[PDB]
This record gives structure tokens, C-alpha cells and sequence, in this order.
């Protein structure tokens, strides 16, 4: 019951430690269908070529850690040809599967909150002031939580416990979330469909939806246990489509 | 290490590792030192010409408390060989998580525009690479040893096959009477 | 009367068509403790085609990996000296002293089969001062003793009477003589290595000499002749067929050392490179 | 006359032929080149309980 | 019986002119088959993001013009969508739709033949020498044949008359073929399948075929007339495939 | 493929003639890509154990046999425009695709001090 | 005995032979050389659309 | 056993026989520039007798 | 002009021309220098005998609003080629009008006392010549190139064949390695 396997194009995934799998709000990820469109002309879907497991790199788990977080898209624009058919079109569509690995041994303890939000806007530390997007993002390399209150200018106010939102951290779970407890299991597992108030949208002016990586119970270890303890991300998309083809923008 | 039973063990460790690399070969069944001894690559240098799929499986040998996660990537040729992880996720891979089950297989597919490759491997009919780094890291409670070792095993699939007898390059003799 | 035989032809497995999947079937998660080999194939960790396909794996079968002719022995005699010896050449009957064959033949335990064998048998004039002749075309006498047989002393002992030994007679220019021979030990297979002694005591000889015992061949010339000296060589070829083999072995590492015994000097397991992560570079402008 | 008629080794994507033999002893026949068999579970699967492979191999 | 109008995903080309359509051998472009095939990964099918046409620069068809070449692939490895296809894959397939157009007026004449040439293997102008890729192609800019002998190291060697290949010109008809006549059609249309030993191949490596425009009339005009008479080529890739997914290469 | 082979024989212009030799044999390997290389004419690599060889004597019929299709493609190439290293650069053209072996003779007598 | 018997080429304005294969491998057959096949469309005539001869080639 | 297999020959077309026209059928105008070698022979130009053809490729 | 494009055009113009010939060559399909290296040609000095009919086409390239009309005349052995208009219309002709159909078809149909004819033609076997005349003339408006060219395809018919293989003379070295 605790073993799964899961297979998209030319990579799986194994895993002896799993809890369960979330699906988001009940619905898997689909193509667009016929009485929902509004785009005139014929899609293409490559379906192997980029649809398929993508590993970001890691962070190290500290005992003094706050937290990190990334923004989809934005992070798997420069992944394969996912990131080559985002930046020819116009218009993309794609649900993703999440999937966050890390173990530690018997004698270790600490607890993650691995979380989900869709459209979450974030606010400046300068209250008088507008964000820019390389405060909010940076690719493939994470942002990091803060321990208190931040300052200075252009830089998001990023305190854990307000989650940069204005809101309780720990009420974080009405969104798609799993939990790592570092003595039931080793992995979380999300599979998010496309949430949207529109059919399709641009790939680089949006960002649908924040990864969130939280401790509540700091990682803590004896005499001479291992002190390295990394956490790692691996995402792939699914059903994906793509309309409006043209040269290819520059960012 | 080549007369140590050290040639046969993978090093990994607990501890922020994350930007080094933890192995990485060519894909030469019959060609690479990392393969020619084996059984595989001891029937393959009998023959000229082989096909097929090939399996990997990968043993964590640590101690029952170690929690760890690995990726393992292999790329098809056309480019050099990755040098991140970020490069590495985007060929085919699988993540492996350490648990009860101590065992990972990764499965190299046939990918080739011949049907058939030499077993003396040239650029024209060259399969790619295969490369091992973190996924997330070894994390140890107190007490245990924090160096651990991984084993990889190697064998042929269902749909493999070989053809063109020849005269192996690895017996000789200066005399006879040996 | 005419009989229809039927042969099966024998092809790979096909692979199949697989999509996406989120379940708790782990094909890829196994343990190798259990001395078992898992049986995973493509379809089981990507999304694959189907694909038909029409590879067999006909060379691979033990018949006909085996069934070609190797060198197994080589030896010299002369028509004419002053040793006596050296007129007529003899051996016991192995395939133990070239590497190829007896390096194919130690993948396996045990064997069973018939064989074919052929020899091939060239002269030529010893280096005098003084050349000069035309010689008749030479004949060769090939005559097979089964253990417990008399032995010649010469090349004009009586023992070359032949009248119950198999003998072959050949000239310079023909064909290469031939002919087959059927599976000939005591035993229900023969064996290529036996961890065992002679004599019940757990001493005397060692190994593999204990159990062959199979006899000797002698080669001369016939005609008798030669004021000015020739020398031959003969060379004989086996191949086995209507094969059967046991219990499969890993392939020897180290060289051979001598035709008796498994002695050898310890060998690398490989040859090195850079490091553990080296790759060659060879994608460049 | 005793004769023995099989089918080719060919390609995929008049093709039989004739065998008579001459001698007493079935050691003088040719080889048997066209028998293909295999059995590998002997070797790769020599285990007393059977193991799915779709699910764990212990527990 | 004259008109002609062709779709290709998003991109439609209309003639008034037209003769008629050649089908290179009777065959049309198609999709690798299950019992034709090797590779065992499941390949990508864009299928309106590659399948469309793209047009390359023009040439200026002057009175003594010797002719020009291109080498495909390679002159569509930096075609959208295509292009990035090709730069992330081990292995690709595809047929073709060729459309040479060059218009005049009822007062010009002038005869052009329109011809595609597989595995056409060139030499050099040293014959003690070895050819580089350089003199073969330039993308998407064309090779000029020349109205000699050529000499120099490192050039190909282009005398019209032997094509660059040691054969008679006027024996080209052996391959797929049209003619421009300006007093009769101002277009010409090839439709070319996948043609080589093996089922796929990689496309930085290895041209498939070369096209080859060649005036065997010159252009002739009097006294006022247009002196500026262009040619155009535009081509569209059919059925396209790829498989072995993996970094993107680097020429 | 079928596969004729036709050898002859002379003697080398000295200034003493006259001996009378015995028949002339000779041996062909065929050795494909990747087998060992023979360095002399007493090299133990004429052993052919797995090689195909054929052994003659003069006065004879010539030799012959026959080859099947032996590529690792579907079919043959007379003309090939590309190149063996993937950045479009190596060897050019119809040396990249071949590849099928080698043949070796020498005589088998090894005599004939004129 | 699995033998063929098949026509001679003769003239126009007793004839048949007998084959017996004996080896094991096709490679090892003769050449096939009575089989006289023809196709020229392929090269003369490839065009999408049909051209009857008696009619204009366009208009 | 015996079997017999059957051996086609394959010979040249006859040519055969026509007389004079004078009508809108143009067999001997075409277009080259479509790609496409003209299938015209000598009955669709001049008149001709019928020949029976023996030859063969 | 044997290494330029010039070799392929035959040249014709306005004016009052009828007097000259516009080209004439004889119908030795494999020994002329004319048809010698053409494919029909390449392929019958392959063989000893040939036999059938041969087609000629004819286009004309010239502008839009150019006319003209053109005799084309085959002529059978026996006589010295034609030297006017009236005599070469006695033997096989057709009348070539120029309009919106480009080409003309000129068909030598196999008139001949032999079933074969040799590759290497000699006086026995000889088999004619074909000669080109101005019908009318040619006509064009003012503002229009005056000079035109005109040329010419051959092909083999339905019932041509060839027989007695032979070694061809176009090709040779003066040692190995070439
Ligand atoms: C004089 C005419 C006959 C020539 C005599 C040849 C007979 C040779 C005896 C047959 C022995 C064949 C089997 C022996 C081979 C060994 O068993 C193998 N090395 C495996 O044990
Ligand atoms: C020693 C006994 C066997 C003798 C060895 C002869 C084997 C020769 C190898 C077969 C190669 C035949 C096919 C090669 C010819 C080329 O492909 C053609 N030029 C067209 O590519």
C-alpha cells in the first residue's frame, strides 16, 4: 500500500515511502473540447516530448530554515522542448504532477508542508511600493522565506508566518497539500489540473500557480547523524496544448 | 582500486552535496571498461552486431535508518553529456526513493535510426549516457555511519539479440602447451 | 517416398503500446536479495509504440555458436635424421593447449556432442647446399591408439599394421582428409573441470587429467625415402556437432598458464580512467 | 527415397530444400542448425514462490 | 484546370498558373509503421506547429545566371517550431512540399528547370582534397553554381554543365522534376516522401536531398521592360517525427 | 554475393634456375571488423578458429563461395551526403557507412629458398 | 525429392528443366532470372492528376 | 515430389493498325513542363499496319 | 561551346529565313555524338542490339506573343540527305504550330529490312536522318527579343528492346586505386 510507480513519456518514478496522491479538487487534467473554445485554429500537442518528469535543483534542509517557494510556469521555461513550445506561441494550456523527495533515517525528525496555491499575489516591503519579477522569481532556483520582518527596497516582504499573502500560515491547508513527516514518510505527490478564469492564456505574463515548501517542526539530530539533508522537486506537465505560433519572443 | 572489491562501490554521503555529481558512463555494452567483463559484455564481444534494450539495477546498501532520494538519467545521443541536474531532468529518468524495497531498475529503450549497432562502438552508431546526482540528500539520525554505497547490476532485456560470430580479442598465447 | 520436416521460426518479443499511468503498481521497485532477476521491459517505465519485430535469434543457439572448426594441434616430423625419434610425431588427445577453443568450450561444465575432425598436412625442403631433385609425390600415415594399444618405436615397427586401429592414408595435392567421430567417455557427458583426486586417499593427480584418457594419435611418412631431408607439418581441426551442455560458468579472466591445470596469475578486473564521473567530449565545432 | 524436405533460412519484411542421407551412423548426419528453444526462467527465475513484478517483491 | 490552391496548417498558398503537381515516385508522405520500425520510445507528433510552409530569401535571376542549390535538412534548422524540434531529438522524419515560384510578363522569356536530387555527394575543386560543410550549404542563403572551371582549395567544384557531380546536366531529368517556362507557368510543386536506407535518421548529419534550380534559357527582355525578375522558394514538412529526447545539441 | 578467387604463381628472375618444388598451398582469412590483425606469416591468429578461411592448392579449380547480405541497414549505399561526427565535420561521404572487414593471404608452405 | 521443374527459355514464331537445392542457407540458390517484371509509371508518369494523350495537357 | 512452377514471358506491345483522321483529338501536342514523358506511339501519327511482336525484354 | 549551356538551344529568328535549315543530325541512337550520352544513349552502349521507335519532343521557348510554324521531317535510308524544304516533305513530317501547347512530338517509327540493328552502326544498318524547316516564319511585336531558341528531348516507345550485353567504351583507368 505504500509503494507506487508512476510513468509519463520516457521517465517513471519509484517510491517505497508514499502516503497517498491528491488530486486537487477531484478532477485529473484534459484537453479542451469543443463547446469551451474560443481560439479558431488547429493546436498541436507533442505529448511525449513534453510531457514528462523535469527535475529542478535542490535546496538543503537546515535547522534554521524557513522556507521556499517557486512559480509555475516561468520554472520549466527552459526545460526541453516544454520551454521551446512556450516561447513560439501564443497560447498554452497544462495540468502538472508534483512530486517532492526527502528522506532521512530513523533517528531524525522534522515535518514539511508541501502546498499548492493558485494566483498567489504577493506584496513589497515597502508598503508605498510596486514588486518586480525577479523579487518573485528566479527560475529554477527557489526564493527563500525570511525569519523576520524584511526591508530595504524592491525585495518582497516574505516573513514566514504571513506567507507574503497577508494571511495565517496555518490555514495554508484549504489549498491541494500533503505533509512530510519525517517519521511516516519520505515524498508528496499532487496532481493539479488547469485552473484558470480563462481557456488558454500566455505562458510567460501569468503565473498560475506558487509551490510552497514550509517546516513546522524544524529538523533536529544527535551526536553524529548525518547533518546534509537536501529536498528536491521534480514536476511534469500533462495535457499539454499550444495555439498561435509566430517568431520566438525574447525575454 | 582495480584488484579491490573497492571497484565495485558507489560513495555517497550525508551532508549538502547537491552540486556533485555521483556517477556517470557511456552506453558501449561491448566497448567501455565499465562494461566489457561483465556477462553481458563477455557474450556481446563474440559477436559484431547486437540490438536491443538494456536493464540497470541499482542497490542501496546503507544502514535501515539512511533516507534518501536519487535521480538517474540516461541521454540519447546528439549533445554532451549534462553537466547539472537541471540539464539531466530532461532526458528519460526515474526517481528513486529508499525504502523497504532496496532495489531501482532503470530501463535503457532501444533508441537507434539502425536496427542494428557495432559492438565496436564508432561515432556513427554511438546510444549516449547515463549520469546519477541527488535528489534530495542522505539524511542519518545519530548513531549510524554517515558514509554509505550504492551497486549497480547489469543484464540484457526480452527483445535483445546478437549476430555476426567473431574471434574474441581477450585470450592469447605466444605458444602452445597454455 | 518424401517427408515434409517443419522448422519453427523463433523471433523476439514485440513491444507494445503504453500511456500514462498513476497507480499503486511499482513494476520498477524490486529487491535483489532474493537471487532473482526482475523482468521489466520499456513499456513498464515510459510511454511507448508499438513496434513489430522481426529479429530471431539464430546465432546464438549453442549449435551453431560450436559447430565451426579451431586448431587444436600442430607438430613436426622429418623423412630423414639421427634421432629416430623425430621421424614419426605423437600426442594424447585433448583440447586443452590452443586458448580459443578451449576458452569456448569452459563456459559450460559439462558437454556432449560427436565431432568432425580434419587435418591438414604441408611439406617442405630442409635448407641445403646443394638443391637440386624431383621427388615422387609423398604419402602420410595417421593412425588413431585407444588406450591399452602397442606402441610404435619406429617408423617400421611392426605396430603400423593397422589391422584393427582406424588409419588414414593421404597424398600431397588432394583434398584434406576427414571423418566423423561419435561421443566416446564412460561417463553420461564429458567434463571440463573436475574438483576431485585420483586415488581414494585425496592425493595422487589433480583435476582434469584424472578422467579424459581418450588416446594418442601417430603421424608418419610412408614412403621411406628422401637422400636429401623434408620436413612436414600436420595440423588438426575439430568441430563438434549434435551439441548438448550443463551448468553455465563465467568466462575466464586470467591467461593460461600450462594444458593441466587452472593455474594463473592474478589479473585486474579492468583498466582505469579519469574518475568516476569522466566523460569524452565529442560534440565540438 | 528417404528424403527429407525443409523450409529455407530467409528474410522477413523454392525456398525449401532437399536432404538424403548416406551413411549407417547418425554421427555422420550434418549438424542440426535449425532447432531454436529457450528456457530462461531456469536462470533468471529460480525462486520457490512466485513474484508478480507488478507488485512488491517483499511485505 | 490552372488554378491550385494548398493548405498546410496555418498557411495557404494559391497559383493561377499552375501545371500540374509531381509525386516523386508515386508515393505520398506518410508515418512510420509498426512493423517498419526500431526504436522503441514513443515518438512526438507536433502536426501544425512543424507541418506548415516556410518560406526562405530570394534570389535575383539575372542574364547570366549559372544557378543555385540548397541541401535539406539544414536550410529549416532555424524554422520555428521545426528548428527547435530538430535541435532537441536524436532522430527525425518527414516528407516534404516544394513550390518554386518566379513570375515575368508576356514580353520576357526564359526557361528554368526545377530539380530534387537525393543523397547528392558533391567534390572538390582540389582533387587531391576534401570537401567541408561550409562550401556545401549556408542555410537558408543559397549556393552559387559557377560559369567555369573553379580552382582554389576548399571551394566545391561548380561548373554548371557536370552539376558538382561529375554527370551530364541534361540527364537530371532522371530525378523529380518541373520545368518554368515564362511564356507557359509561373510555378512549380513537388511533393517529396521520407527517402533513404533506414527507417529514421538524425538531421544535422545527414542531407537527405539537395534542390537544384538551373536556367537552360537565359532571360531575355527589350527595351523598357522590368529588368528585376526574382525567384522565390517556399517549402512545407509533412508527416514529421522525432524521437530520442535529450539536451539540446550545439553547432 | 558469390565470391571467385583466381591466384597464380612465378619465379623470381635469379641467375641460377633449376629445382623442382612441390605444390604451392595457400590460405585466405577473412577477418571482420574488430578481430585481431596478423603481424607475420607465422602469427598465431592463422589459427582460424572462428574466422571463415579457405585452404588451396594450385592446379586446382578456382575457389568459390557464397556471402548473404551482411548490413547493418536495409539496404546497401553507393552515395552518401553527410558526416560521421555529429557538428558536420569528420570524414565526408561514403567511407563513413562501409565497414566489412578484411582479407589476409599468404602462402602456407613457407619453403622455397629460391 | 522436393524438385522443381520449370520452363526453358526457347524462340517463337522437352522444353522443361529440373532443380534440386542443396543447401541449407537461400544464399546458396542460384540466380532467379526468368522473373520479368515492369513498372515504368512510376518514373514516366508522376503526376497527381491523369493526362488522358488525346486531350490538351492544360486549359 | 515434384512441382511445377510457372514461368510468364513477358513481351513488347504490338503496334496496330490505323488509318486517316481529321478530328480534335491532339495526341501529338503536350507539355513538358508538367514533369510528364509523352506516351504517344507511331499509330496516333501516321498510318500503320498491324504487327505481331515477338520480342522481348 | 561543349562545356557551356549553349549546347542544349537551338537558335532561331524573325525575318525571311526560309531558305536556311534549322538543324539536321542522323538516327544513330548510340554511335552519333549527338544522342551518344543522353540516357537512351548510356543505356544501349550497354548492349550489341537495339530495336524499336523513338521519340522526339520538341519545346519552344521564346515569348508569349511570338508565332510560328516549323516542319519536322524524317527521311529513310537509301537517299542523301534532304538540301530544301520540298524535298525533305516527301518522308515521315509532321507540321509543328506554336500556341498555348508548348510541345511537339515527332515520332521515327522502326522501319527497317532487319529485326535488329547494331549499336555500332554501320552503312548496313544504317537507319536515316531528321531535318528541321521554317513553315512560315516567326512574328512578334514591337518590344520583344527577336531571337528564340528551341529544344530537344528523346525517349524510347513501348516497343524497344535490346539485347547482346557488352562492356561499354566510356569509362577506363591506367591503374588501380581510381
Ligand atoms: C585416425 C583416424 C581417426 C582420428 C582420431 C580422432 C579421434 C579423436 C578422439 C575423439 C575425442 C573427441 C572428444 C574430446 C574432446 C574433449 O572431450 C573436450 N575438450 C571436452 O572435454
Ligand atoms: C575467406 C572466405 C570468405 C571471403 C570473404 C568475402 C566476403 C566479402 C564481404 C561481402 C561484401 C559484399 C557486399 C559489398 C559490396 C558493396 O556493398 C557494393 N560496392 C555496394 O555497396
Amino acid at each position: 500500500d505504500r509503494v507506487r510507480s508512476i510513468t509519463l513519456g520516457n521517465s517513471t518514478i519509484t517510491t517505497q515511502e508514499s502516503a497517498n496522491v491528491v488530486v486537487a479538487y477531484g478532477r485529473w487534467p484534459e484537453y479542451l473540447k469543443d463547446n469551451e473554445a474560443t481560439a479558431e485554429d488547429q493546436p498541436t500537442q507533442p505529448d511525449v516530448a513534453t510531457c514528462r518528469f523535469y527535475t529542478l535543483e535542490s535546496v538543503t534542509w537546515e535547522r534554521d530554515s524557513p522556507g521556499w517557494w517557486w512559480k509555475f510556469p516561468d520554472a520549466l521555461k527552459d526545460m526541453g522542448l516544454f520551454g521551446q513550445n512556450m516561447y513560439y506561441h501564443y497560447l498554452g494550456r497544462a495540468g502538472y504532477t508534483i512530486h517532492v523527495q526527502c528522506n532521512a533515517s530513523k533517528f531524525h525528525q522534522g515535518c514539511l508542508m508541501v502546498v499548492c496555491v493558485p494566483e498567489a499575489e504577493m506584496g513589497c516591503s515597502q508598503v508605498d511600493g510596486t514588486v518586480n519579477e525577479h523579487s518573485l522569481s528566479e527560475g529554477e532556483t527557489a526564493k527563500k522565506f525570511a525569519s523576520t520582518s524584511t526591508n530595504g527596497t524592491n525585495t518582497v516582504q516574505s516573513i514566514v508566518t504571513n506567507a507574503g499573502m497577508g494571511v495565517g500560515v496555518g490555514n495554508l491547508t484549504i489549498f491541494p497539500h500533503q505533509w512530510i513527516n519525517l517519521r511516516t514518510n519520505n515524498c508528496a505527490t499532487i496532481v493539479m489540473p488547469y485552473i484558470n478564469n480563462v481557456p488558454m492564456d500566455n505562458m510567460f505574463r501569468h503565473h498560475n500557480f506558487t509551490l510552497m515548501i514550509i517546516p513546522f517542526v524544524p529538523l533536529d539530530y544527535s551526536s553524529d547523524s548525518s547533518t546534509y539533508v537536501p529536498i528536491t522537486v521534480t514536476v511534469a506537465p500533462m495535457c499539454a496544448e499550444y495555439n498561435g505560433l509566430r517568431l520566438a519572443t525574447s525575454l | 582500486k582495480l584488484d579491490t572489491m573497492e571497484i565495485y562501490r558507489i560513495p555517497v554521503q550525508s551532508g549538502n552535496h547537491q552540486s556533485s555529481q555521483v556517477f556517470g558512463f557511456q552506453v558501449q555494452p561491448g566497448l567501455d571498461n565499465v562494461f566489457k567483463h561483465t556477462l553481458l559484455g563477455e557474450i556481446l564481444n563474440y559477436y559484431a552486431h547486437w540490438s536491443g534494450s538494456i536493464k540497470l539495477t541499482f542497490v542501496f546498501c546503507g544502514s535501515a535508518m539512511a533516507t534518501g532520494k536519487f535521480l538517474l538519467a540516461y541521454a540519447p545521443p546528439g549533445a554532451n553529456a549534462p553537466k547539472s541536474r537541471k540539464d539531466a531532468m530532461l532526458g528519460t529518468h526515474i526517481i528513486w526513493d529508499v525504502g523497504l524495497q532496496s532495489s531501482c531498475v532503470l530501463c535503457i529503450p532501444w533508441i537507434s535510426q539502425t536496427h542494428y549497432r557495432l559492438v565496436q562502438q564508432d561515432e556513427y552508431t554511438s546510444a549516449g549516457n547515463v549520469t546519477c546526482w541527488y535528489q534530495t540528500g542522505i539524511v542519518v539520525p545519530a548513531g549510524t555511519p554517515t558514509s554509505c554505497s550504492i551497486m549497480c547490476f547489469v543484464s540484457a532485456c526480452n527483445d535483445f539479440s546478437v549476430r555476426l560470430l567473431k574471434d574474441t580479442p581477450f585470450i592469447e598465447q605466444s605458444a602452445l602447451l597454455q | 517416398v518424401v517427408e515434409a520436416v517443419e522448422n519453427a521460426v523463433a523471433r523476439v518479443a514485440d513491444t507494445i503500446s503504453s500511456g500514462p499511468s498513476n497507480s499503486q503498481a511499482v513494476p520498477a521497485l524490486t529487491a535483489v536479495e532474493t537471487g532473482h532477476t526482475s523482468q521489466v521491459t520499456p513499456s513498464d517505465t515510459i510511454q511507448t509504440r508499438h513496434v513489430r519485430n522481426y529479429h530471431s535469434r539464430s546465432e546464438s543457439s549453442i549449435e551453431n555458436f560450436l559447430c565451426r572448426s579451431a586448431c587444436v594441434y600442430m607438430g613436426e616430423y622429418h623423412t630423414t635424421n639421427t634421432d629416430t625419434s623425430k621421424l614419426f610425431a605423437s600426442w594424447t588427445i585433448n583440447a586443452r593447449r590452443m586458448v580459443q577453443m578451449r576458452r569456448k568450450l569452459e563456459l559450460f561444465t559439462y558437454v556432449r556432442f560427436d565431432m568432425e575432425v580434419t587435418f591438414v598436412i604441408t611439406s617442405k625442403q630442409d635448407q641445403g647446399t646443394q638443391l637440386g631433385q624431383d621427388m615422387p609425390p609423398l604419402t602420410h600415415q595417421i593412425m588413431y591408439i585407444p588406450p591399452g594399444g602397442p606402441i610404435p618405436k619406429s617408423v617400421t615397427d611392426y605396430t603400423w599394421q593397422t589391422s584393427t586401429n582406424p588409419s588414414i592414408f593421404w597424398t600431397e595435392g588432394n583434398a584434406p582428409p576427414r571423418m566423423s567421430i561419435p561421443f566416446i567417455s564412460i561417463g553420461n557427458a564429458y567434463s571440463n573441470f573436475y574438483d576431485g583426486w585420483s586415488h581414494f586417499s585425496q592425493n595422487g593427480v589433480y583435476g582434469y587429467n584424472t578422467l579424459n584418457h581418450m588416446g594418442q594419435i601417430y603421424v608418419r611418412h610412408v614412403n621411406g625415402s628422401s637422400p636429401l631431408p623434408m620436413t612436414s607439418t600436420v595440423r588438426m581441426y575439430f568441430k563438434p556437432k549434435h551439441v548438448k551442455v550443463w551448468v553455465p560458468r563465467p568466462p575466464r579472466l586470467c591467461q593460461y598458464k600450462n594444458a593441466s591445470t587452472v593455474n594463473f596469475t592474478p589479473t585486474n578486473i579492468t583498466e582505469k580512467r579519469q574518475s568516476i564521473n569522466y566523460i569524452p567530449e565529442t560534440v565540438k565545432p | 527415397m528417404g528424403a527429407q524436405v525443409s523450409t529455407q533460412k530467409t528474410g522477413a519484411h523454392i525456398i525449401h530444400y532437399t536432404n538424403i542421407n548416406y551413411y549407417k551412423d547418425a554421427a555422420s548426419n550434418s549438424a542440426n542448425r535449425q532447432d531454436f528453444s529457450q528456457d530462461p526462467g531456469k536462470f533468471t527465475e529460480p525462486v520457490k514462490d512466485i513474484m508478480v513484478k507488478s507488485l512488491p517483491a517483499l511485505n
